[PDB]
């Protein structure tokens, strides 16, 4: 199941980077830090 | 009497001079004066009658 | 008896020795003049751990203190404690350094090693029977780095039964200044790795962290940074001391602590650091005590331990508790996960407990653990060598001190060794 | 006459000690200061003291102990509690420096120079001892530096006294509770070493103390005071033959010969009854039946094993206080006839009973009760085996996985010795099974 999650969270993402809008900044201030990495990783 | 200055020519060679140290051995331990506990399921001699 | 002489080399250590011995001196009530006040007994018995009497109920610091830069003498003498000090120990350099590592290591010590190795020697034989020495030093700073090789490395060999505990910091993943400090960093590992026992590990970000989650309180002072590090110190060296079971030698911890000769390197923690206002919000019982100190946050020295396992863990208690509450609580802990520890081997963790707390809060505690969590710190490192070394730019000057670059070549597998090596056991 | 000498070892063995005279001193009414009153008693030295105190003409009872430590700290604090002029100052032998719970380490590079003294202390103790029927040593199977110490010190004993018995009464190691790491290398080699030298080698286990702790005694924050404190008066009722008269007595040379079987296996369990709690014992009513019932009730042993799974060996059972042979009979008779307890169809009957007048006694500020029928229960029993069974399948893989063995090398042991260990150990178990099979 976790590997959906992370799949549809990069199809989520990627389809959002077309709109005419949005400049060069914003895309490197999130591309190492999209989500906080911690795919959840069996979290406790 | 002085210091043997060490000059820039070199240091350990690829993680050298360690103390890793693999021996073998089966070096057997003192004795055992205590005896076999058991006599392994079995008998002694009992039992004789005589008419 | 049991004895410890202490060892401080570099900028940091100029006041990291401040702040160590005041914490110390306070704790165990002397006046600054030096002169015996005695309310607790116990402190006034094992004083001699570590102080060396002087006449007229006197206590001397086993200090020897050693840089190049003389205004931080100047700054530690001037403190509001240095004349505690001796100024038979002050054995420095007669210029700067520019903490290039080359001349920190081969050229300005040739003539200062041996008035700092006839020192300590002198001071050795005083002694009685030596556990070990510890130095606190830096590995990114470079007159630090540079002097603290040579002597690790020309103290072993004579003393090779002893207890070479290091205390170091850990350039800034995010920015450190210094420009060298990665090829400081390399050339002092190098050494390091081989020759230490045991070596602390620590970075300022994350002391910087600390000051914004819990401290709160706007504008610090790297006497507080100093502060919160010498509580560590203190905790680590208060069971030697003081009774009440617990076997605190830290050989005693050394050996149940690390598996293997190339795994040296510890991650500290503290126990309770209260906000603003928690301090009447918070019920101080025990199993909150380890609630937050077994944390993702708690933590400061590197980097989470979360992105790999643990192999040990080391924790220290201080106060009047008993066994249930921490064994129960570890036990506790042991099932929630019991995951992210190694099958390897069972049960972990080491405990010990004193009787006697610091003055100030009643439990307190001290963490320190081995978990799978150097490679990130390390892998950083490895590609900003490679990219640096790439075209060897600024290697001019290291050149011209006679430093060649098979000294490179021979350390960076070294650490590729410890990477390897890191990962293949918990992987 | 009937008297023996004690010996603490590693520091686990000195709270124990200390908590012992803490009580032994009172049923004789010492105070600190070591002096009878002018209660005519005082001598040469003869009266019940006599098995544990030499007060000579001083006026000054003497315990027959040895402390040995390596480390000053607790050493010298008993020296500054209360107890000092109450000990002998070099009976209490300190050392400098730390086992790091490296058997090698405290059986090599320093145990050749404290042996020394210790032995010509044991010496100019025996001398003046009579009746010498031995000693009751204390240590520690995770021996932070009783292990290495105890196999030495107990191979040169034993080899130059052949003619009595040696008891040990060990703390086993915490089955699913460690706070070192090195503690299954060492508790394994103090296995293999003394099980062919120890008489008789008698187990306990702390959680399950705590476990009775907050069961029974309704106390939820107990320490060591309490742990020792109940383990001291397991020692004292097992001593108490020695101690007051009674009907009958008993002594630990019929201990040995009825108990323990055969040669090797002599690892049997202890065992307390009346452990209850002020309230709990106020309104309610002990007797000899019940006693028995909670006695045998499996969960009130201190060592986790089941004797439902097991099958049994032998039982002494020792009452102390006031009863009567009549009920005695007849209670242990119907426990003849339970029907859990599966004994062998080898042993008929099982059970030496031992009765002695003198009610324990309680401590100044402790916790148990104000009882009048105690009794201790000790068995060989076939369950204890599913400690080595765990052990062992722990032990394989982090010695497959050989970490921490530089230490040893480095120092100067080699796997051999571990090896051993491995196959004394399975010689252990597989005997066990056999026995127990009928
Ligand atoms: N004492 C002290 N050290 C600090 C302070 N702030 C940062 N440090 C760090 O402590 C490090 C170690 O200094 P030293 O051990 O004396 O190193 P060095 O050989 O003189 O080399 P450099 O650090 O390059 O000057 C420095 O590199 C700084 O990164 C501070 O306020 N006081
Ligand atoms: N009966 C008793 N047991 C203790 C005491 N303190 C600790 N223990 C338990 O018994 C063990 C003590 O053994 P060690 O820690 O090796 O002590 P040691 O061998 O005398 O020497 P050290 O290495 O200094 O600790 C530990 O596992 C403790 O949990 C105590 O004061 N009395």
């Amino acid at each position: 199941k976790i590997g959906h999650d992370v799949d549809y969270d990069v199809v989520r993402l990627r389809l959002r980077q077309r709109h005419p809008h949005v400049c060069y900044e914003q895309a490197q201030r999130l591309v190492n830090d999209w989500d906080p990495p911690t795919p959840a990783r069996s979290q406790t | 009497a002085k210091v043997e200055i060490p000059s820039p020519k070199d240091f350990l060679k690829k993680h050298s001079k360690e103390k890793t140290l693999p021996p073998k051995k089966k070096f057997n331990r003192c004795s055992p004066k205590k005896p076999a506990v058991p006599l392994r399921t079995d008998h002694p001699v009992m039992g004789i009658q005589s008419g | 008896m049991r004895e410890i002489v202490h060892l401080q080399a570099g900028q940091c250590g100029n006041q990291i020795g401040a702040k160590f011995w005041e914490v110390i001196s306070d704790e165990h009530g002397i006046d600054p003049t030096g002169t015996y006040h005695g309310d607790s007994d116990l402190q006034l018995e094992r004083i001699n751990v570590y102080y060396n009497e002087a006449t007229g109920g006197k206590y001397v610091p086993r200090a020897v203190l050693v840089d190049l830069e003389p205004g931080t003498m100047d700054s530690v003498r001037s403190g509001p404690f240095g004349q505690i000090f001796r100024p038979d120990n002050f054995v420095f350099g007669q210029s700067g350094a520019g903490n290039n590592w080359a001349k920190g290591h081969y050229t300005e010590g040739a003539e200062l090693v041996d008035s700092v190795l006839d020192v300590v020697r002198k001071e050795a034989e005083s002694c009685d029977c030596l556990q070990g020495f510890q130095l606190t030093h830096s590995l990114g700073g470079g007159t630090g780095s540079g002097m603290g090789t040579l002597l690790i490395s020309k103290i072993r060999e004579e003393y090779p039964d002893r207890i070479m505990n290091t205390f170091s910091v850990v350039p800034s993943p995010k920015v450190s200044d210094t420009v060298v400090e990665p090829y400081n960093a390399t050339l002092s590992v190098h050494q390091l790795v081989e020759n230490t026992d045991e070596t602390y590990c620590i970075d300022n970000e994350a002391l910087y962290d600390i000051c914004f989650r819990t401290l709160k309180l706007t504008t610090p002072t790297y006497g507080d940074l100093n502060h919160l590090v010498s509580a560590t110190m203190s905790g680590v060296t208060t069971c030697l001391r003081f009774p009440g079971q617990l076997n605190a030698d830290l050989r005693k911890l050394a050996v149940n602590m690390v598996p293997f000769p190339r795994l040296h390197f510890f991650m500290p923690g503290f126990a309770p650091l209260t906000s603003r206002g928690s301090q009447q919000y918070r019920a101080l019982t025990v199993p909150e005590l380890t609630q937050q100190m077994f944390d993702a946050k708690n933590m400061m020295a590197a980097c989470d331990p979360r992105h790999g396992r643990y192999l040990t863990v080391a924790a220290v208690f201080r106060g009047r508790m008993s066994m249930k509450e921490v064994d129960e609580q570890m036990l506790n802990v042991q099932n929630k996960n019991s995951s992210y520890f190694v099958e390897w081997i069972p049960n972990n963790v080491k405990t010990a407990v004193c009787d006697i707390p610091p003055r100030g809060l009643k439990m307190s505690a001290t963490f320190i653990g081995n978990s799978t969590a150097i490679q990130e710190l390390f892998k950083r490192i490895s590609e900003q060598f490679t990219a640096m070394f790439r075209r060897k730019a600024f290697l001019h000057w290291y050149t011209g001190e006679g430093m060649d670059e098979m000294e490179f070549t021979e350390a960076e597998s070294n650490m590729n060794d410890l990477v390897s090596e890191y990962q293949q056991y918990q992987d | 006459m009937r008297e023996c000498i004690s010996i603490h070892v590693g520091q686990a063995g000195v709270q124990i000690g200390n908590a012992c005279w803490e009580l032994y001193c009172l049923e004789h009414g010492i105070q600190p200061d070591g002096q009878m009153p002018s209660d005519k008693t005082i001598g040469g030295g003869d009266d019940s003291f006599n098995t544990f105190f030499s007060e000579t003409g001083a006026g000054k009872h003497v315990p027959r102990a040895v402390f040995v430590d390596l480390e000053p700290t607790v050493v010298d604090e008993v020296r500054t509690g209360t107890y000092r002029q109450l000990f002998h100052p070099e009976q209490l032998i300190t050392g400098k420096e730390d086992a790091a719970n490296n058997y090698a380490r405290g059986h090599y590079t320093i145990g050749k120079e404290i042996v020394d003294l210790v032995l010509d202390r044991i010496r100019k103790l025996a001398d003046l001892c009579t009746g010498l029927q031995g000693f009751l040593i204390f240590h520690s199977f995770g021996g932070g530096t009783g292990s290495g110490f105890a196999s030495l010190l107990m191979e040169r004993l034993s080899v130059d006294y052949g003619k009595k018995s040696k008891l040990e009464f060990a703390i086993y190691p915490a089955p699913q509770v460690s706070t070192a790491v090195v503690e299954p290398y060492n508790s394994i080699l103090t296995t293999h070493t003394t099980l062919e030298h120890s008489d008789c080698a008698f187990m306990v286990d702390n959680e399950a103390i705590y476990d009775i702790c907050r069961r029974n005694l309704d106390i939820e924050r107990p320490t060591y005071t309490n742990l020792n404190r109940l383990i001291g008066q397991i020692v004292s009722s097992i001593t108490a033959s020695l101690r007051f008269d009674g009907a009958l007595n008993v002594d630990l040379t019929e201990f040995q010969t009825n108990l323990v079987p055969y040669p090797r296996i002599h690892f049997p369990l202890a065992t307390y009854a009346p452990v209850i709690s002020a309230e709990k014992a106020y309104h309610e009513q002990l007797s000899v039946a019940e006693i028995t019932n909670a006695c045998f009730e499996p969960a009130n042993q201190m060592v986790k094993c089941d004797p439902r799974h097991g099958k049994y060996m032998a039982c002494c059972m020792l009452y102390r206080g006031d009863v009567v042979p009549k009920d005695v009979n007849a209670a242990i008779a119907t426990i003849k006839t339970k029907r859990t307890i599966q004994f062998v169809d080898w042993c008929p009957t099982g059970f030496k009973v031992g009765i002695n007048y003198q009610p324990p006694t309680v401590v100044p500020g402790g916790d148990l009760a104000k009882v009048q029928r105690a009794v201790c229960m000790l068995s060989n029993t076939t369950a204890i085996a599913e400690a080595w069974a765990r052990l062992d399948h722990k032990f394989d893989l982090m010695y497959a996985k050989r970490a921490f063995v530089h230490w040893y090398v480095g120092e100067g042991m080699e796997e051999g010795e571990f090896s051993e260990a491995r196959e004394d150990l399975a010689a252990l178990e597989k005997d066990y099974e056999e026995v127990g099979v009928d």
